[PDB]
């Protein structure tokens, strides 16, 4: 489907990850919440070696050649331009590896509270947190702040093989 | 009659940079008021609740190039180097490289990471007892090198003449004013205490190591082989090795070692770009020797 | 199954290796090679067909301070836990 490719300009001091997290996410999520129809996000350079990176490059994907123009890409990112360039041609294509959202247990105290009142009252838990968190953590992230809960959380990512489907507000499957 | 480089050849740096010390101030009273900015114990660093500006102060000393050889175990090769530098001082009076250095001062590349999200940045440069008109620092880009400003020319002429003999030293002092806002992080440098992010402290306050400020001002190389594909300035290194994009950008014939072997050990007129890279590598310094 | 979940048992691993390996330094011509058939066998005993994510095989007694290549000298440690052991010994074994 149609797509608009996003560079971060390289060799500027700041890392890709920081620039991607702070700039691109907030404005894309605000635009995504606004224009309700679920768009999609793909990273053309995922390269999991022992841990997993995210690359210089991201792709916004959608299935309407005018919906991308309804997002007004190159005029929204008009402050931080020195670190981001937004190409302006919504070219269709049929090659991509879509991504999803992996989750990660939660700290022992926050599980406990639910773990007691919910019932199922009173070391087996700690093994579950340690194993489940240790397995996942070695993937990529995109630190996220909050508008409501006003909290800091990290949204991990991982590939999949669906090649079509229905997406979410942040951008994954 | 020259067959090889000597067994001991070294240079010194002709651009000496001091370490930076961080201060905090307000903005509409910046020319009357200063306060210490300290580390809060992993370590961290943040502004107060009543200030909205970070002031960064450092200074530069410029030295001549010809009188900056520290060791040469063969007089003939010294005579060759001195004649080649005199040939470049005939063509270009070291103006292009110095213009690029003052441009890297004016773009405010020395505020790495501390530059994203600023609202107004200004930079004043003082030489002797005369202050120079300030710089907007966001009307400049990190891809282009302006060559038609007035103050940049007027500073680069002084730096030039001193890289070439007509003055013996030049002391340049630079102050900066970054408005990030109240209660925002600072990002000073980091120490290899070699756990936790141990931050650097200079005289109680915070600051950057002088090597980072120097590596920001030597990103002037736009004369490498594959520049049309990747269009971005790289630091002036030997086997050109910008660490961000982890691939050597000059592994081969255009390296400094080969290029200086093909200019002293066998007379051959290089293009002006290659001279502009070699005379720079010499401004930086190193142990350019051999294993005879 | 074959991977360490606790974080306290690490000191016992680091110590065992130290106790059994204190002075038996050996040069290269005298160390058992790291075969591929043995890392397969270990995998079978407990299930995995491939080494799971974040885990790396490790010899409890090092193969340069004198040790065996066997199923009884192998543990799978998390990628950060493997960084602790691979340097704490390095200081003690110089």
């Amino acid at each position: 489907m149609f797509s608009q490719i996003l560079i971060i300009k390289p060799g500027t001091g700041i890392s890709p990850n920081i620039i991607i997290s702070e700039d691109i996410f907030p404005v894309l999520h605000s635009l995504f919440v606004e224009h309700d129809k679920k768009f999609g996000i793909t990273f053309p350079a995922y390269s999991f070696d022992k841990k997993g990176h995210l690359g210089n490059i991201i792709e916004v994907l959608s299935e309407d050649k005018e919906a991308l123009a309804s997002l007004c890409l190159e005029e929204h990112l008009a402050e931080v331009t020195d670190y981001v360039k937004v190409k302006k041609e919504i070219t269709f294509t049929d090659d991509y590896v879509l991504f999803k959202r992996i989750r990660e247990e939660n700290q022992y105290e926050t599980t406990a509270r639910r773990m007691r009142k919910r019932g199922h009252t009173e070391r087996p838990l700690e093994m579950h947190i340690k194993k489940k968190n240790q397995q996942i953590f070695c993937h990529a992230y995109i630190k996220v702040k909050s508008a409501s809960t006003g909290q800091s959380y990290n949204i991990f990512l991982a590939p999949t093989d669906i090649k079509h489907g229905s997406f979410s507000a942040y951008g994954l499957l | 009659t020259l067959k090889s480089r000597p067994e001991n050849l070294s240079f010194a740096r002709c651009l000496n940079t001091t370490e930076a010390k961080f201060w905090q101030t307000d903005f509409l009273k910046r020319h009357t008021f200063k306060l210490p900015l300290l580390i809060t114990d992993s370590q961290s660093c943040t502004l107060s609740t009543e200030c909205d500006t970070l002031r960064i102060d450092f200074g530069i000393k410029v030295l001549p190039v010809k009188e900056s050889m520290y060791s040469c175990s063969d007089y003939n090769y010294r005579t060759a180097i001195y004649q080649k530098i005199d040939e470049y001082i005939a063509e270009d009076g070291f103006l292009t490289l110095a213009k690029r250095y003052v441009n890297n001062i004016a773009n405010a590349r020395f505020l790495w990471r501390n530059r994203k999200g600023a609202e107004i940045i200004e930079t004043i440069v003082t030489i002797e007892d005369k202050e120079y008109p300030s710089f907007n620092s966001k009307s400049f880009n990190l891809d282009t090198f302006v060559e038609d400003n007035a103050t940049i020319n007027e500073i680069a002429q002084q730096i030039a003449d001193t890289f070439a003999g007509k003055r013996e030293y030049l002391n340049i002092y630079v102050t900066c004013f970054v408005k990030i806002g109240c209660a925002m992080e600072v990002y000073p440098s980091q120490e290899m205490t070699f756990k936790g992010k141990k931050l650097f402290k200079f005289e109680g306050s915070a600051g950057m190591h002088s090597q980072k400020i120097n590596n920001a001002l030597r990103t002037i190389d736009t004369w490498y082989p594959d520049y049309t594909t990747y269009e971005f300035p790289i630091p002036v290194e030997n086997y050109g090795a910008a660490r961000s994009i982890g691939i050597p950008f000059r592994p081969d014939t255009k390296s400094f070692y080969k290029l200086i072997d093909r200019m002293i050990l066998k007379n051959e007129d290089l293009p002006i770009e290659d001279k502009h890279y070699v005379m720079a590598i010499l401004i930086r310094g190193g142990m350019f020797s051999k294993k005879q | 199954n074959g991977c360490l979940i606790d974080e306290a048992l690490l000191p016992l691993i680091i110590d065992e290796g130290k106790r059994k390996g204190e002075g038996n330094y050996r040069p290269r011509h005298l160390r058992d090679e790291r075969k591929e058939e043995t890392v397969q066998a270990f995998l079978d005993k407990y299930g995995y067909c491939n080494i799971p994510v974040g885990y790396e095989v490790h010899h409890i007694v090092p193969l340069s301070q004198g040790g065996a290549d066997s199923i009884k000298n192998m543990i799978m440690l998390s990628i950060e836990h493997h960084e602790r052991v691979t340097e704490a010994h390095a200081s003690y074994f110089k």
